[PDB]
């Protein structure tokens, strides 16, 4: 794997990390490739790489959500490498984070998860925390488990389970 | 000159892969996936970030016009 400096996101999507096309050619990454990222404390993330218009090839752009799953801040180092073997998910288990759901009343699957994953073929990893925009709300969800494990792509047939009680803030 | 490479993921997981001259119309791409077992009326071709139903774009536009160049990963999904 190659080591890159973390920089702010251009694409604000949770599943995206961007690189300059020169860097992508160099690492032999193809637009829409799934990549495995490693940050601090043994933390890992699966994202989709996309081309970026910036100049510096020595930096990777990602949003706060990916930075937190990786336990890294702006300016830190992470490694990125191809992760070609990502399989469509049979089933995933995700639960909302308590503090983020306390005034929310709607159906979480219909309002948040369904529209979030719909035909976006997002890669997710067990342990990920992801933020989903719904109505006038943003709700955080934690990936409790996936099958295959520890990561998969949420495909149209991937069963999405969120049955259970909100996880507590650590 | 302009060549666009497309990686297309089938519902089973496997990737179809193919290079096209970017000047080629989208209908050439539609024909290629149909050349496999994924005809236009049974399956849609999706791009992501942003989400687009590629099979619902103007078949007479080139890859270049619809910006499917130089690289792109697409997904085949049964129409239902």
């Amino acid at each position: 794997p190659n080591r890159l400096i973390v920089d702010e996101a251009i694409n604000e999507d949770n599943s995206v990390v961007s690189l300059s096309q020169p860097k992508m050619d160099e690492l032999q990454l193809f637009r829409g490739d799934t990549v495995l990222l490693k940050g601090k404390k043994r933390r890992e993330a699966v994202c989709i790489v996309l081309s970026d218009d910036t100049c510096s090839d020595e930096k990777i752009r990602m949003n706060r959500v990916v930075r937190n799953n990786l336990r890294v801040r702006l300016g830190d180092v992470i490694s990125i490498q191809p992760c070609p073997d990502v399989k469509y998910g049979k089933r995933i288990h995700v639960l909302p984070i308590d503090d983020t759901v306390e005034g929310i009343t709607g159906n979480l699957f219909e309002v948040y998860l369904k529209p979030y994953f719909l035909e976006a073929y997002r890669p997710i990893r067990k342990g990920d925390i992801f933020l989903v925009r719904g109505g006038m709300r943003a709700v955080e969800f934690k990936v409790v488990e996936t099958d295959p494990s520890p990561y998969c792509i949420v495909a149209p047939d991937t069963v999405i389970h969120c049955e259970g009680e909100p996880i507590k803030r650590e | 000159e302009p060549v666009s490479k497309l990686r297309i993921r089938t519902p089973s997981g496997e990737f179809l892969e193919r290079r096209f001259l970017a000047s080629n119309k989208l209908q050439i791409v539609f024909d290629f996936v149909a050349s496999k077992g994924f005809p236009w009326d049974e399956y849609k071709l999706l791009s992501t970030f942003p989400r687009r139903d590629v099979t619902q774009l103007d078949p007479n536009k080139s890859l270049l016009e619809v910006k499917l160049f130089p690289q792109e990963t697409l997904f085949l999904e049964a129409k239902e």
